[PDB]
């Protein structure tokens, strides 16, 4: 319209430590795979 | 199917046959243009013709183009998907967006912007629309529905309608009667709104319409097809009549000041 | 209720008062520049069966940001927490009342058309709120400025009124009786004495009550105040009777 | 690839010299009757193009807003203003490689010939306070009811606007122009329409309204003919009816 | 109080006229030159009024642009205001039971005018997000140099809401009408100018001086009485000597 | 050092000149105003010069005073680095800002807005610069180079051209030659703009210029010096012909409509 | 201090009289010839002022944008709107003190008209919803070439504009007017554009067309007559060029 404009989420936990393993390194991620699916009943 | 009509406000004189053309043609869904008084006659027109309209579930769109202002007026009808145009958020349904498959129920403000008459040759020219931004067109389909309440060809002619707007859509005209020219069903639909009136206003009794009070309807113009004819009762029941007058010195006029 | 000096012309707008007050029929009443007839809308929402209701008064010119649907239910949703404590839209806050309507002469457009829609078949949708509307409380208009010729001149829509307007009110100017006037001036003073602490005002002279029921008074009751007012400042006293009448503030020396 | 051409001699041209200047990118010049559907030969063409499979957004000119023509030509980068997130590419940088047939031409005001002439560059697109201006090519096609010369002799557009058009200006021959399978084409499209409104056929037909109509002006050049068709299908009702009586005049009131 | 210019019969009756003012809380209209100080005179009578240490409030009319009542005139104190939501201060609101002179009031938009016609016939401007539109003790003020009359009758106001904002609207009489303080006023800027300038002492206004003074048309008024000032300052040369032309005109080109 | 300019569209009757004076002056870094026909012989000259710019990797910002909108104009004029100005954010790098002692390669656009060329007189006044907000000004450097298209004096006179805006420009004036006034390097011109289209269109051969088309074209008015005889000739290519006829009946003139 | 003033009677005089006003910090006018360098007289005068060593911060008053009005008379105090963080003040609440030099006045609009009227009054910085106006005091000069009396018989000039000049406008003269030290100025700025186009001097030298040069109107008059002198060095191409066959007609095609 005008030069004028205008200006426009919250969430937590689960999505918080799914976010903070990405961060880590390629094998310190495998190990913590393998330590997951080390009591994951449904992985494989 | 078949929708039945929420008011059965018609003229004996032609609507009868009018309604039976637009019958005719209700079930083709092209440019169709209606005609008729401002505000009286034609939005009855309109929501006739949504009763009367193919298949169910349409949502029947309706606006008028002296609101939206005009800065905003292209991202409702566009539609609007890039960042910072209606608050950015999501891709914001357009007007034009907001309707697929639902009839387009156009008003006959005869906006002068002249500029949105262009853009809206683009919104009906193929059956598509891009928002705002937008990556890539949409093809939108949607029904279309124009009413008028003036002479479209003396704007055209004087530039207030663009010629290639008024080219491309239209795929029929209808003109309503006007008011002075059915002349009718004055009694009847003066009944119909008198009983509607005492029902609303819980009236013992609908008070009766005089000779009197008829003829001087009768000597009214009536500007308003469905609507100054509706002011006239809603002024001459508010102002009420005695049991022993049924209608004299009924109030058509409510514009009137006091003594 | 209220001080008021009714006519003939006003016996028949307080029978539409009447009429449109305990009728929930729509209402349209027309005031003059200082007529104040927002007193008569009071009057007759306590003669109405709700008078005990909500007694929302709205003056339709301070409309705030987007407003239009938002006014009608305050949505909101572009940004912050979302949830709205304010959102009491105009046809809620009123609703089992009176809804006065005050200064829609210079309305807007795209209010119009919701206004007169909102009405008949409500179904006011927002994402604040949300609500059918037509809450068949008594709808009342006044402060019509815009003259019926205005409103054929674009100002108002000519269909939406006439369907909502049932009835009208007409209020002839404070010139054509002066009387009342002076019998608003007098209830005037006595508010004057009590709040202003007026002890007494200096009195007036034939020639000069005469010559201020001579002005044409524009501003009806509200001029006839202001101008006791200033005949009150500029005697300062009640020692002689006012022999003069202030025309107007306007002036020199 | 789908506009009810006559395909005569001026309209198999036509369609020539659209096919002749579809691989080139070049911007070209619509000339003619608007209302009649030029545009349809531009997409045909765009369709036809050499970036025919690019992203082809069309804008109309008289669509975009004055005070936000800059966010029509090109998007907040959100380094400024109350609106946040934005940095969303404009229409043509959304496009960025197809068509863009510039609709409403004729409408562009000074600021927006200025504008034009501006965009008669290539690329460089730099965002609301943007560091760097970004060149995206993309092929343009405009289209325009009134003359450009005339525009430019009234002065109403830029002359970098008439310069900014490059290819040959495609005039539009109107109805009475070319007037050589208008019968023809007209007559598709109205059976076409009527097999969409379920109508099976008209067995009246008949040609000498329409014949007569051959000798008529319609200002649609090509729209008109086909709502008079149509408002004539509907107002008869009938199939059984012949080309009598029918004339193209939906505005006029019978006697 | 504050020191002032202007000692004659009519300023006095005009004094009289501020302090009645200053007893009536109700909103009043100062009439008189712009450029007089007549914004500062209002602030003195409102300390002589009841509320003798109270707020003052500018309220310069053509102060805003594109901003709400909410947004400083009531403030956004309250939250959940449109985008980002914070508390903010309202002037309006602040200067409740103090002073509200308003600066140029002739200057202020339509829009603004019928903000301002509800504000002062209703009292309860409220806020947005505002529960309580509550009401303003502040007693409102004004003091321009155009005439409403005229406006009013021009529409530039609504006559109601002017006859609503307006009540004992009073005119001070000009200072070149007076032509009586141009003596006191002009030996008073000479002794300021004195000890700003740090000059020996006045000069004195000569006979010519004198005459110039008593025969300028002084359009400003005390604007006038500024250029005066100032032009004295610009021929002040030598204090020994009296300025012999004291009236000068800067646009004139010496010599 | 020397950088070739990637075309010379220049007249050999006296752009020589005009391009030897240009490299005279190339060495300095004051304002260099250069003049000619708006779109033709204009932002060719401006690259011309960028080639003959004074050192390198100078950034040759160019702006053009349509763009920018009305009130967006000043904040991208000046950069802006308080916020609500730019929406807080970063410091925003002005259009000014983004060319630190780079050319200031102005268009002729003539902006309306007064205020616009207001704010341009303080842009070069003392070489400084201070953001939106800004609590402190910045002294900036930077090149100038311009080009013209109207009479800067007759503007000025009629008030459409700020006199204070020309005093502060205007050190020296460089005016491209008309196109109907040069007609020399006009077959020159001509054959490279033929080549270059049967290079790009991938053409057997060019056609070849016949003496119709040299004497339509000597005739021709060409109100673009560089660009309507390119736009002339890239029509006149599109009409296309046989190797039979070098030019006979090639349409130069796209703008006449056909039969 | 470093402009080449022609120190003529004029150029003498109003370094003078700048002097005697450099310590006074009230409003003035620097009329005259703008174009001709008011600004580094302007910083020169500061450099010279009572408070030499302070911050000074000059600006050209169309520079900003009418939206952005409070922003830049003010500071944004980001309680409302987008805006976040910000509480920066304005670059006259930057100088803080020093000299508020107003250019190109001239150009200023209504709404700019008001806000020279509200910083009239003293200090009174009030941002958007701030909780008091803060009173800060400033030096301040003005320059332009128009005629502000003129504007103000236009009604262009606000009478508060007209007014918030404290002091007699001095005017700078012309070109054509001062044409004093114009052998003197000529020869300076012949140095000048010798040293900067590496030429050391110029063996012709002369005055002939110099004094030709003086018998016209020089409209830039300080700017006018550099811009030509500088062209003719660089039209010369050779340093023993004498003061004939130079002139001043940048825009003539040359014969």
């Amino acid at each position: 319209m005008k030069q004028g404009l205008q200006l426009r989420l919250a969430m937590t936990p689960q999505l918080q430590q799914a976010i903070r393993l990405l961060q880590l390194s390629t094998l310190e991620l495998q190990q913590e795979l393998q330590q997951a699916l080390e009591s994951n009943p449904l992985l494989e | 199917m078949a929708e039945y009509k929420d008011n059965l406000l018609g003229e004996a004189n032609s609507f009868l046959e009018v309604l039976e053309q637009v019958s005719h043609l209700a079930p083709l869904d092209k440019p169709v243009l209606i005609i008729g008084e401002r505000g009286t006659g034609k939005e009855l027109i309109a929501s006739r013709l949504h009763y009367l309209s193919s298949r169910w579930q349409g949502p029947f769109i309706s606006l008028n183009c002296a609101a939206l202002n005009e800065n905003l007026l292209d991202s409702e009808l566009f539609g609007h998907e890039a960042g910072a145009f209606t608050g950015a958020q999501k891709r914001h349904p357009g007007r034009f967006e907001r309707a697929d498959g639902g009839t387009l129920f156009l008003d006959e403000l005869a906006t002068a912007p002249m500029m949105v008459q262009e853009k809206l040759l683009r919104v009906i020219e193929y059956g598509e629309l891009e928002r705002v931004g937008g990556s890539q067109p949409l093809q939108v389909n949607v029904r279309l529905v124009c009413a008028t309440n003036a002479d479209l060809p003396a704007m055209v002619n004087e530039g207030t309608f663009r010629a290639d707007l008024l080219d491309r859509l239209a795929f029929d005209v209808v003109q309503l009667p006007p008011l002075r020219e059915r002349e009718s069903d004055i009694m009847l639909m003066a009944e119909y709104f008198a009983i509607q009136m005492c029902r609303e206003i819980k009236l013992p009794l609908f008070p009766g319409f005089t000779e009197r009070a008829r003829e001087t309807l009768l000597n009214y113009r009536w500007p308003g097809n469905i609507r100054e004819l509706k002011n006239v009762v809603e002024r001459s029941v508010y102002r009420h009549g005695t049991s022993d007058y049924p209608l004299d010195d009924i109030i058509i006029d409510p514009f009137k000041r006091r003594p």
